[PDB]
């Protein structure tokens, strides 16, 4: 189904990390940190940043099946981010994988021999991780992102190289901090987006000849009753992020 | 370790019945399904010396036979797991066209030969317009069910293609070849497949593939004995070639296309699109789209429906 991998409100309350104690709001801490782990891999492995968002959203969707208590994000998340690597053609070698998710998770430990006891075990442990993440997510490894939609849709609307950086740093940021990519279609996601850019640099794109807004164009299905409650949500959770709304912030 | 895996069955949900490859082609299965019967078949990912997880290629095919759903590409069930081992559930489809085409005991009328190549090229014209490239079109790949629908197999060195390209070489077997592969061309694109689907149309009046080289030079040299002499008058800038200099071959050849087929071949209009389908020029190759609207699909004997 089209609703295979899109949840409610209801259903992210009961996740499977849910039964097993995790409360509600340590679930979201536990995708936050993931999704720094799979950006901060990210980028220390020189992939672009499509290939992170791919493993974020098999991160949001590997948990929304599995449990965090079962799985940590410091494990799952360097198969999930080998995985999307191959898949979005700019594959990763394993064993550089492995030296990256080191450093990034111990910073002071040393690595230990490629020929040790020890390394083999979890070069076979991300292996049968990332053999895991597939049966997870039922080899459905294609997957939508809403800078794909922003860019179509803030070229309709004359968007200034500014607010279309800022509408794409919303993309980057919606896939960190909220679960709106487990819920929305990415061409809702990428309007939520746009609107909340605008609200931040005082833009107003006006109504269309026709009487019609800007987001009837991109998704029928979007309202503002809706943008006004999603942008909502995403600048609350950016405005408990650090240093997140300075890059955004206007100095001058 | 004992996981929880709602979105991949276990493979014993069916119930192998015959090996259908052996070898090369991997080992694949003729199953059943043990509820409904459902005649299928399984393919298990091979793990020979991966060293890099799960083979990047089995993400490229799984990835690709997911996005091709059509009446004559072959469907992909599902993807199953072992009590890891992972299998490819196809749809069975029972018949094989160099299996037919070998077997004297199978006749074709010229209306099913139309019928044939129109699914054929409908389907190479799906895959193509969906930036897919086969890069292993020959016989043995396209299969006919049951049913008498043809459909496009084997998609495993299938690769996706965008508009200076860089892509591999070594594709599609030597006597399916196309002219550019056989010259170095990495930047190549749909006309590859277009080529094998000539040397398929032949095929079906010869009932043995028209250009079996040996080596690569032996094939080269084949195409010109038959398709005429590379020549930049034939070929426009076939000059930039690295092996062009480097070809050593005949010369002074011209076109035995419509007159070396003309033995097995009666019809005018399917001599006449083969002609453009084995034309030396990718860029002067009739096309997916050019061909199913060729009158050889439109002038009687009309397609019909296949039984024999
Ligand atoms: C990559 N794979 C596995 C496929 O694309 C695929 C899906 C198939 C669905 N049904 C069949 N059935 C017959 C197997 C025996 C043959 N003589 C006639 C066809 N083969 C399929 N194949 C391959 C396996 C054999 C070569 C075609």
């Amino acid at each position: 189904n089209n609703k295979r991998w899109y949840f409610t409100r209801e259903q992210l309350e009961n996740s499977p990390s849910r039964r097993f104690g995790v409360d509600p709001d340590k679930e979201l801490s536990y995708r936050q940190q993931a999704a720094n782990l799979l950006q901060d891999m990210g980028q220390r492995l020189n992939v672009s940043q499509l290939t992170i968002n791919t493993a974020i959203v098999y991160m949001h969707r590997f948990y929304m099946i599995q449990s965090f208590t079962r799985f940590p994000g410091n494990s799952v998340a360097p198969a999930a981010l080998f995985l999307a690597a191959k898949v979005e053609g700019q594959p990763k070698k394993l064993e550089h994988v492995i030296k990256v998710a080191h450093t990034c998770l111990h910073p002071q430990e040393s690595l230990p021999d490629t020929r040790s006891e020890a390394y083999l075990q979890q070069v076979q442990d991300l292996v049968i991780l990332e053999s895991i993440i597939l049966q997870t997510l039922g080899f459905e490894l294609t997957i939508d992102h809403p800078h794909t939609h922003v860019v179509k849709c803030t070229q309709l609307v004359r968007a200034s190289k500014d607010l279309a950086q800022t509408s794409y740093f919303m993309a980057t940021n919606s896939l960190h901090l909220t679960t709106f990519s487990l819920q929305y279609t990415p061409p809702v996601v990428a309007c939520v987006c746009i609107h909340l850019a605008c609200k931040w640099s005082n833009w107003e794109i006006p109504v269309s000849t026709d009487g019609k807004h800007w987001w009837e164009y991109v998704d029928a299905t979007v309202t503002l009753e809706l943008l006004d409650e999603l942008t909502h949500e995403l600048l609350q959770i950016l405005e408990k992020t650090p240093n997140r709304l300075k890059r955004i912030w206007n100095w001058r | 370790d004992s996981v929880e895996c709602p979105f991949c069955d276990e493979v014993s949900k069916y119930e192998k019945l015959a090996k259908i490859g052996q070898g090369t082609f991997g080992e694949v299965f003729k199953a059943r399904h043990r509820k409904t019967g459902q005649k299928v078949a399984l393919k298990k990912v091979l793990m020979e010396n991966e060293k890099e997880g799960f083979p990047i290629t089995a993400l490229r095919e799984i990835k690709i036979l997911q996005l091709l759903k059509h009446e004559n590409v072959v469907n992909l069930i599902e993807i199953c797991r072992t009590k890891a081992s992972i299998y490819l559930v196809f749809d069975f489809c029972e018949h094989d066209l160099a299996g037919l085409l070998s077997n004297v005991l199978v006749k074709f009328t010229l209306s099913e030969i139309k019928r044939v190549m129109q699914m054929l090229l409908n389907g190479l014209y799906y895959i193509h317009r969906n930036k897919i490239l086969h890069r292993d079109m020959k016989a043995a790949n396209v299969l006919i069910t049951r049913d008498g629908v043809l459909k496009l197999a084997d998609f495993g060195l299938a690769r996706a293609f965008s508009l200076p390209n860089r892509y591999t070489n070594r594709v599609v077997t030597l006597w399916y070849r196309p002219p550019e592969l056989l010259l170095g061309e990495r930047d190549y694109g749909p006309p590859i497949d277009l080529w094998g689907a000539g040397c398929i149309m032949a095929e079906m009046w010869t009932r043995s593939p028209i250009m079996q080289g040996n080596t690569e030079q032996h094939q080269l040299a084949l195409i010109s004995q038959l398709c005429g002499s590379i020549t930049p008058e034939v070929w426009p800038n076939v000059d930039n070639y690295e092996l062009y200099e480097k070809l050593e071959l005949v010369k002074g050849q011209k076109r035995k296309v419509k007159d070396r087929l003309k033995a097995y071949v009666r019809d005018p209009y399917a001599l006449d699109l083969i002609d453009k389908l084995l034309v030396l020029d990718p860029a002067q190759r009739i096309d997916s789209d050019d061909a199913l609207n060729h009158d050889f699909f439109w002038s009687d004997p009309m397609p019909s429906d296949l039984k024999g």
